[PDB]
């Protein structure tokens, strides 16, 4: 354990570090369908898949 | 998946394992790559009621789009359903679905709205992001 | 005759007691821990106790589970429908005194407010050998009783 | 004082978006459906002051403090000792629902 | 309503609460006889305001079972073996009790007990041990309304003579006297059903002329709060008759028509002849241990007693004085336990 | 509104009784005990007013007296 | 001038009332029937309704746990582990990697034993009687598990927030391991006696018949889902814990009868033994509860010999921690199906709302859409299927 | 096995589904037709002489001979784990002196406030309680309050065997904890020197 | 849509790249411009899924909710076919003190979306039992703690709560031990309800720090 002896809170608090940011959407700008739809595979080969997370988050 | 069933059955026969799964009760059509043709150019033709300067019709439209697109580069129905990771019988019964709810839609409209319309949006910001690194 | 009423009513204590029949008012928690307590490993048809569905054929009954309002009714009902001699155990914390949900307004501040209770069995959940320490007391209780010779010198 | 640039701020903004709909004083009450007599009680508005032995203002109405705290109190009714356990016993039913909640 | 103070010395002081069951009554209570029919509702009402009631009773728990019920902890405190004859027994019943209520009595003799034993003796043994005390403060006495020294039956003239005993060692006593009680596990309606039912024939004391005024458990165990309640009442006698006067034919008949017996089983037994089969009888019970094949209706007592009238004296003190309203007994819940048995839609 | 909601909720009530959630001595505690009572009741006019049988009575007047 | 025809009528409106060969706990169930067919039934609940999301808003967080080992009697653990996730979303708190192993292992043995009662008491309301004793000796076994690692066979209480309360004793893993040998044998002599016999396959083929369409419209989950065709596991499709490492398959059916969802429960109990062993080989050695003391309470040596240790200690057991401002809704995968919480917190040390979702709460609705058509006696069985704990349903 | 047949189902429609449609031959759990005469033969004897059953009455009848599992709860009793949680029990020091300090944090911590507690002064100067009674009927020995305690006062003993016949005898109270403390004591002890290596 | 099972082996993923990433972070915006005049603000944070990601929630007033409801279940793109519970959160501070909570799953898209409603007393919320079935038993519940009435409800009836039960308990300003207790009298052979007493009180332990800034 590398904490006996290097006490640091404030380095390693994540619990009081937490912030929501604000957005304002409107309707008159288009939605880009290029993104959804670009990137989306049209055979079988361009097939991507996203792997389960194995472990939740540790500090270690 | 693992077949709870003692009996032996092929599940690479691509009809023993849809009759295994119960495809069956979802519909009773054999749902081939021409009747899902049918069912996205049905929506299509269904979603000309909507406004042309709506986003949901153009959502629609996108979306009609790219799955005839999938449809044309593959000729065989499996890989049709490998992209769309969906048994066909299911991709035919989406486009229905999406047929019962124009009405609900066209009687309240929502796509009207002021030109001034903003919907604020609040956004989370993890401190993992940025105790690690900036 | 006095030591005649004496073996009358000792026979009679050991005929009531080895052979009770109880029945289990299953709320919540503890009637599983009844349920393992009757299982293989703790044998309660060796002790004589066979739990049986009706109450008109059973002589003692378990509250095992915490009582609420709405049923606190049919627990009374039930309980009027056993025959005369009807012992009631306690079984739980939520039995005995509503425990955990006591502060609750659904649940009733234990099993003696709306029954007579002879014996409290406390835990949460009691472990199956404290069940059967209460039933063993109940059983001394029932030996204790002379109620034959009580009957002569009435 | 400046913000709190957290959930709080979602918070107000549900806030100021909706709105309640005008009742006449009192009609609620029985939409309740609590006894009657529980508004017979009298009820104190008032926000605690700072405990003598901190020295922390998070409790008082400082510009630091972000939470609410302006309680609802009710009057103190009857307390009794259990003869069996000298437990306190009470039969007021509002008894900790305004300080606590 | 207001709720109206136990009238008891420094209950000021000791009281606090609503008056419920987990509120402080200052009455420490020592009811002899509660688990019996009259005894366990007058427990039920002294222990529902929260006070605390000391239940002497002769080894049996099952019978007791009840009274456990009745109160909060601690507050219904059962004393295992009770003895009439047991001086240390009453005098430890009865060290921290303010109020006495005396019920012991036996409608029948057996071998152990005699009338003049329960009747006599235990209420003046009784009343010298309270009297020495002084810490009692109420004492009641509950008898028959027809008790009286001059009584052909030996039930009713020992209960009279006990009572008389009562009054010369406390003054200050109140003599509840009822009539026959109505309620579940009555001894008056009960016994007539059975009799009705479970009986070759209804034997029918004269023609049912006697006239009693039969009242609700309820309405005694009230009328025993508000005596508790006024201190004026004191060293009164109280006759708690029924609100209406009733000839025994008319309640047979009346029992008859709401169980919708087929007809009437009831036959003419007069006296100077139950007055000869039951005579021997008594002999036989008072040699011979309970049983409950024969009891109470199978005595020359019970004879005698339905000879004559067992109503109120004009001049009396009652239900009025106490302002209560008794209950029919004849209609409403009173009778709906007959009720349950059959009325003719019923089975 | 609110009359709505009480119109509402009392047919829950009438219905609890009409479809037999509720039992018979729900019915006889809730309903014809009380009625029943209150006919029986026999009551001394007290020449006290109200203050003072309150007064007499306890010390805070809001918490409720039972079996009064 | 063509004739109308007519109709019937149904009556009988029957009271099933608490009723012990059914799912354990008290059901009173009203059922319309015309002749001996079931038109309508009305499951009535409440009897085991004892306020428990009021309570938990006048506790602290810690002091709420003991309330989700007891909405599930059978499973204790996966009702825990719920509320703890949703408790570490808001604190931000990472679980050390043994502790989220341990907590994976004693999820898969809660699972187990709930399939096992499960599957024992469906056949006891059957009416089979020798499998439900067989399997008695089983969840002993596993119960003395539970009582080496926490001292309380049945609410244990271990999950904690930032890992588990103590460390696995030593020699634990070893007696797991054992029973995992013996495990597989003993499930096939149960499955004997119920998979191949007639009067079992009568009493369950072809009742309670589910569709996908309908368990989605109904909200059901697990096995009800996974007996009609559905390849939908949270630990899979949204794994929680080290169960992504996990290697297992989903047991699927397609018919959605009662026999199907059997078969699913004893290929479940297999698919856990397997967790059990990989959970048992990898174990991982360090920290069993967060480094965080600000979180989790510190070591009693460590409360001994420092101060800002003692500190901390008198501020978690008197005040408790502080839980961000904020909203989650935290889901597991428990034997009966999806179990979440919905957490609401203001920033103080009691949770502002807590809202339970039950798995068995809409499966009890769809009791009603499934027992049409069915009989007086095949209401015992489909019971038996959905499995419904009424603690559980009645919060 | 799980194969069915298209005779057996429990739901009357089903049973008309498959009497008069040949879907379930379609299916692939049922069971087809024999189409050989030694097949039939074969069916007809296993459901005619009732086969499957008497297999299930072999491995039943192995119940008869097996070892039986059982415990004789008085004579012998059921394993106990030293960290079990049962009866409360105040404990001593060896001096004599009470461990409890009067923190009350075992009061504050209890989920079931089970705990009352009321201290004072005493005339030597220490910080004793006056007061300390649990109530036995709201406990849910969960054990939190000997997690809280930080000099080992209060411990859930090793005694499971505390039943009453009434509710005032389980309101227990500082003498009756202190005196269940000594009794237990050295079991106790052991119970706690085990479990300091872990925790 | 349904997750009918397909893939017999090697379906190691949680799912694909381009269906993750629509519902990551378009599916706010996507869901604003489709439907605008349903929403009314939107807010983004932890997620319901998982710790990792990111899931939303929409705040619509009681008129738009069955119209936004049918849309996010048979929308092709957004196909949330099951609704996981209904759920309200009394606020006494705000004049509309009730947000009805609705929580929602598409297996297809493997997201979780939250849809709350904030209304008061006296104001209704139509039922969307016609979009899902299980919605029935949960509106009766909300109904049931909290007392907010759902318009053209089947049949909308208490619940969890006895037999004649008036108050909405998990509204703030309901005891927690409420107002009356159940105890059988001998007297008259019934259960009968009474005012509350209480042999020990609840005893609400005040620990907030004024130093602490957590509270909100
Ligand atoms: C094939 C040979 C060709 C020659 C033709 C000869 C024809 C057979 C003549 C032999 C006479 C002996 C027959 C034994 C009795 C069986 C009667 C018919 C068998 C039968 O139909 O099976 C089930 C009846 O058995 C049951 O299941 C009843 C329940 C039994 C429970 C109790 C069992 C007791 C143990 C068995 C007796 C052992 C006695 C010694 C211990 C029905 O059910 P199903 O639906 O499958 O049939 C209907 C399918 N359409
Ligand atoms: N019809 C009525 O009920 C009326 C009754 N009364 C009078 O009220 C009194 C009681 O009424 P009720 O309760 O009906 O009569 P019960 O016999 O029902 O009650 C009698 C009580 O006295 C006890 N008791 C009797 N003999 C002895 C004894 N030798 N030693 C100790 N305890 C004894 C009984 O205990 P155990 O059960 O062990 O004998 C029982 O608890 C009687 O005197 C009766 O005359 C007044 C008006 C009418
Ligand atoms: S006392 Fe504990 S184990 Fe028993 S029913 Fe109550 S909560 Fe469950
Ligand atoms: S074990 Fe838990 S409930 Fe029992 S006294 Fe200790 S802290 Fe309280
Ligand atoms: S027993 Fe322990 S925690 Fe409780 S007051 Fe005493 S020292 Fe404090």
């Amino acid at each position: 354990p590398k904490l006996v002896y290097d006490i640091k809170y404030f380095a390693r608090d994540y619990r009081r570090n937490n912030s929501y940011t604000v957005r304002s959407v409107d309707s008159k700008t288009p939605f880009d369908y290029s993104k959804v739809f670009g990137s989306a595979p049209l055979k079988p080969a361009d097939v991507k898949t996203v792997r389960i997370p194995e472990v939740m988050p540790h500090r270690g | 998946f693992k077949a709870v069933a003692d009996v032996e059955i092929d599940f690479s026969n691509r009809a023993v394992l849809k009759k295994y799964v119960g495809v069956d009760h979802l519909s009773k059509e054999q749902g081939t790559k021409a009747k899902f043709i049918v069912s996205l150019n049905s929506l299509l033709e269904a979603v000309k009621s909507v406004p042309e300067t709506a986003e949901y019709r153009k959502a629609i439209e996108a979306t009609c789009q790219y799955r005839l697109k999938v449809c044309g580069e593959n000729n065989s129905d499996a890989a049709i359903e490998e992209v769309l990771d969906a048994h066909l019988e299911e991709l035919i019964a989406e486009s229905k679905e999406e047929l019962r709810i124009l009405p609900v839609l066209l009687e309240s409209k929502p796509w009207d709205v002021p030109a001034d319309y903003s919907a604020p949006v609040f956004d989370y910001v993890d401190a993992s992001t940025i105790l690690d690194k900036k | 005759a006095d030591f005649i009423v004496s073996k009358v009513d000792t026979v009679v204590n050991w005929a009531r007691a080895g052979s009770m029949w109880p029945m289990t008012f299953g709320l919540a928690c503890c009637a599983v821990e009844m349920m393992h307590a009757g299982a293989s490993r703790y044998d309660l048809d060796r002790f004589g106790i066979i739990f049986r569905p009706s109450p008109r054929q059973s002589d003692v009954m378990i509250v095992a589970g915490t009582l609420t309002n709405k049923m606190a009714p049919a627990l009374r009902k039930v309980y009027d429908q056993m025959p005369e001699p009807k012992w009631v155990v306690s079984m739980g914390s939520c039995a005995n005194g509503g425990g955990y949900y006591h502060y609750s307004y659904s649940v009733v501040r234990g099993c003696d407010r709306v029954v007579p209770v002879d014996v409290y069995v406390p835990g949460c959940p009691p472990t199956a050998e404290g069940l059967l320490y209460g039933l063993l007391q109940l059983q001394k209780k029932i030996y204790r009783s002379k109620n034959t010779q009580l009957w002569w010198n009435k | 004082a400046t913000a709190p640039q957290d959930f709080s701020l979602a918070m107000k903004k549900a806030d100021e978006i909706y709105s309640g709909k005008t009742v006449k004083a009192g009609d609620i009450g029985f939409s309740a459906g609590v006894p009657l007599e529980t508004y017979n009680r009298k009820v104190r508005i008032f926000c605690p002051a700072k405990a003598a032995s901190q020295s922390g203002l998070g409790r008082t109405l400082h510009p630091s403090s972000k939470a609410p705290q302006w309680k609802i109190v009710f009057e103190n009714l009857s307390k009794w000792e259990n003869p069996l356990m000298g437990w306190t016993s009470t039969a007021d039913p509002l008894e900790n629902v305004g300080r606590s909640t | 309503s207001t709720l109206k103070p136990f009238d008891l010395n420094a209950n000021n002081a000791v009281r606090n609460g609503p008056g419920g069951r987990s509120s402080i009554g200052g009455v420490v209570a020592t009811v002899f006889g509660a688990n019996g029919f009259i005894g366990s509702y007058v427990v039920n009402e002294i222990s529902k305001r929260g006070n605390q009631v000391v239940c002497p009773y002769r080894c049996n728990e099952n019978k007791v079972q009840p009274l456990k019920q009745m109160g909060d902890l601690g507050q219904v405190v059962l004393l295992p073996e009770f003895d009439i004859h047991d001086d240390e027994y009453i005098r430890r019943a009865i060290s921290r009790s303010n109020v006495v209520i005396n019920c012991v009595g036996i409608r029948q003799e057996t071998k152990n007990y005699s009338y003049k034993d329960v009747h006599v003796d235990f209420p003046t043994r009784l009343a010298k041990i309270v009297a020495e005390s002084g810490k009692v403060e109420r004492f009641i006495q509950v008898s028959e309304m027809g008790a009286d020294v001059s009584h052909a039956s030996r039930r009713l003239q020992t209960k009279a003579v006990g009572d008389e005993a009562i009054m010369k060692y406390i003054p200050d006593a109140t003599i509840i006297r009822p009539g026959n009680v109505v309620g579940i596990e009555d001894y008056f309606y009960n016994n007539l059903i059975f009799q009705l039912s479970y009986t070759i024939v209804a034997p029918v004391i004269n023609n049912g002329a006697n006239k009693v005024q039969p009242t609700y458990i309820l309405d005694v165990a009230d009328a025993v709060v508000k005596i508790l309640k006024d201190k004026k009442t004191s060293g009164k006698t109280y006759y708690l008759g029924g609100p209406e006067t009733l000839t025994m034919r008319q309640i047979y008949d009346h029992l008859i028509d709401t169980l919708r017996l087929s007809n009437d089983d009831t036959v003419n037994l007069r006296y100077e002849l139950a007055k000869m089969l039951y005579k021997p009888l008594d002999t036989l019970r008072t040699k011979l241990p309970e049983f409950p094949f024969l009891g109470f209706m199978m005595s020359s007592d019970y004879a005698e007693e339905q000879v004559a009238d067992s109503v109120a004296p004009a001049g009396s003190l009652g239900y009025k004085d106490l302002s209560i309203s008794p209950a029919k007994v004849t209609e409403g819940l009173a009778i709906e336990g007959v009720r349950f048995i059959r009325v003719g839609g019923y089975d | 509104r609110v009359t709505d909601l009480l119109i509402f909720k009392g047919r829950e009530e009438l219905e609890t009784y009409l479809f037999m959630y509720k039992q018979r001595h729900h019915a006889i505690t809730e309903y014809i005990e009380p009625y029943q009572i209150k006919k029986l009741l026999i009551e001394r006019k007290s020449s006290n007013s109200a203050f003072l049988d309150s007064f007499y009575e306890k010390a805070y007047p809001l918490v409720h007296s039972k079996y009064a | 001038m063509k004739p109308l025809t007519p109709s019937k009528v149904s009556n009988f409106t029957i009271n099933f009332g608490p009723q012990h060969p059914a799912a354990h706990g008290v059901l009173r169930l009203v059922l319309e029937m015309d002749g001996e067919i079931i038109k309508r039934a009305d499951p009535h609940i409440g009897l085991l309704h004892r306020g428990t999301e009021k309570l938990l808003e006048y506790k602290t967080y810690n002091q709420g746990i003991p309330y989700f080992d007891r909405l599930d009697y059978v499973s204790m653990m996966c009702m825990e582990h719920s509320y703890v996730l949703a408790i570490e979303q808001l604190l931000n708190v990472a679980v050390p990697l043994r502790g989220q192993y341990i907590r994976v292992l004693f999820s898969e043995i809660t699972r187990i034993m709930n399939h096992i009662l499960a599957i024992t008491c469906h056949s006891m309301d059957v009416g089979a009687l020798t499998p439900f004793l067989w399997a008695f000796e089983e969840r002993e076994k596993l119960f003395e598990f539970y009582e080496r690692v926490s001292g309380a066979r049945m609410h244990a209480a271990y999950f904690r927030v930032g890992g588990v309360a103590q460390d696995l004793p030593i020699g634990l893993l070893r007696d797991i391991y054992d029973w995992s040998r013996q495990f597989a044998s003993r499930v096939d002599e149960m499955e004997e006696l119920l998979t191949g016999n007639r009067i079992w396959k009568e009493r369950t083929i072809d009742v309670g018949l589910v569709t996908a369409q309908q368990a989605w419209d109904w909200g059901c989950s697990g096995p009800i889902l996974r007996g009609s065709g559905i390849d939908w596991d949270l630990r899979k499709n949204q794994p929680y814990d080290v169960y992504g490492r996990m290697d297992f398959n989903v047991p699927i059916a397609g018919h959605g009868d009662c026999y199907d969802r059997y078969l699913v429960r004893v290929q479940e109990m297999r698919e856990s033994l397997r967790i059990i062993y990989q959970c048992l080989n990898e174990m991982p050695d360090g920290l069993y509860k967060t480094p965080d003391q600000k979180v989790s309470p510190p070591s009693r040596g460590q409360m001994k010999q420092s101060m800002e240790s003692l500190i901390h200690h008198f501020k978690l057991f008197s005040e408790g921690y502080h839980v961000p401002a904020g909203e989650t809704y935290r889901a597991v995968e428990a034997p009966k199906g999806e179990f979440g919480v919905y957490l609401v917190s203001r920033g103080g040390n009691r949770p502002y709302r807590c809202k339970i979702r039950s798995p068995g709460y809409a499966h009890l609705q769809m009791l009603d859409m499934v027992a049409k058509g069915a009989m007086l006696a095949d209401v015992v069985t489909i019971i038996g299927t959905l499995d419904v704990v009424f603690g559980e349903i009645d919060r | 096995g799980t194969e069915r047949r298209p005779g057996q189902s429990g739901a009357w429609k089903q049973v008309d589904k498959q009497r008069y449609s040949s879907e379930w031959e379609q299916d692939p759990t049922f069971k087809q037709v024999p189409k050989n005469v030694s097949e039939v033969l074969d069916d007809s004897v296993s459901v005619l002489f009732l086969t499957d059953i008497v297999r299930g009455m072999m491995y039943s009848a192995s119940g008869f001979f097996d070892d039986k599992v059982t415990i004789l709860y008085p004579f012998e009793k059921g394993a106990v784990s030293p960290r079990f949680r049962g009866e409360h029990a105040l404990r001593r020091y060896p001096t004599g002196e009470e461990r409890c300090i009067s923190c009350k944090l075992c009061e504050a911590i209890c989920p079931a406030q089970a705990i009352t507690i009321e201290a004072e002064e005493r005339e030597d100067g220490s910080r004793k309680t006056t007061r300390y009674d649990i109530d036995m009927t709201k406990c849910i020995y969960c054990g939190f309050c000997q997690e809280a305690c930080p000099v080992d006062a209060i411990v859930e003993g090793p005694n499971f065997e505390f039943s009453t016949e009434t509710r005032e005898e389980l309101l227990y109270d500082k003498q009756k904890l202190l005196e269940n403390g000594d009794k237990w004591e050295q079991e106790i002890a052991a119970n706690l020197r085990t479990e300091s290596l872990y925790r | 849509s349904y997750c009918y099972a397909r893939k017999m082996t090697d379906k190691d993923y949680i799912a694909y790249d381009n269906i993750k990433n629509f519902g990551d972070n378009y599916l706010t915006d996507y869901i604003i411009k489709t439907v605008p005049k349903y929403v009314t603000m939107a807010v983004n944070g932890p997620a319901q899924s998982s710790v990792l990601y990111q899931e939303p929630t929409i705040y619509t007033t009681p008129e738009h909710i069955y119209a936004l409801c049918a849309f996010l279940r048979d929308h092709v793109n957004l196909q949330y076919k099951t609704l996981i519970d209904i759920t309200a959160v009394d606020y006494p501070e705000r004049s509309a003190r009730f947000e009805v909570v609705y929580h929602l799953l598409s297996p297809r898209l493997n997201n979780r979306i939250r849809i709350k409603v904030v209304v008061d007393e006296v104001t209704s919320v139509p039922s969307v039992s016609r979009i899902w079935n299980a919605a029935n038993w949960f509106e009766r519940e909300t109904w049931d703690m909290f007392g907010v009435f759902f318009s053209n409800h089947p049949d909308l009836r208490r619940v969890l709560t006895d037999y004649g039960f008036t108050g909405h308990p998990l509204r703030k300003d309901f005891p927690l031990t409420g107002y009356t207790e159940v105890r059988y009298d001998y007297g008259k052979k019934r259960v009968i309800s009474e005012p509350l007493e209480l042999t020990q009180e609840f005893r609400y332990f005040d620990f907030s720090s004024p130093w602490d800034t957590l509270s909100r």
